[PDB]
């Protein structure tokens, strides 16, 4: 069943008057809670 | 998904304050992917 979801709206007009840019929104507010893969290293014999 | 949602677009404000939307530099439209094709049957408009 449906239930509550925290929803965040990005003020378009008064993003732009404080020059960020949409782009930089959307991965901070994305990377921060949602967590980001950034690549890969080599560990002990193996890809992580 | 709407075509007034799409209209609202903010491309740059103006260093006046006046916004310039989408639908300012632009006709938007619900329009086919590619008008190549243009079937008809019996002289009457169809598709197939």
């Amino acid at each position: 069943e449906d239930t509550p979801q925290f929803k965040i709206d990005i003020d378009q007009e008064k993003a732009q008057a404080l020059g960020v840019s949409i782009s930089d929104i959307n991965t901070t507010l994305g990377a921060a809670w949602g967590g980001s893969y950034v690549n890969d290293f080599i560990d002990r014999g193996r890809v992580k | 998904t709407n075509t007034e949602e799409f209209g609202n677009i903010l491309l740059k404000v103006n260093q006046d304050g006046s916004q310039v939307r989408l639908r300012d530099v632009a006709k938007i439209e619900l329009g086919g992917e590619s008008y190549d094709v243009v079937a008809k049957f019996n002289g009457q408009p169809a598709s197939g």
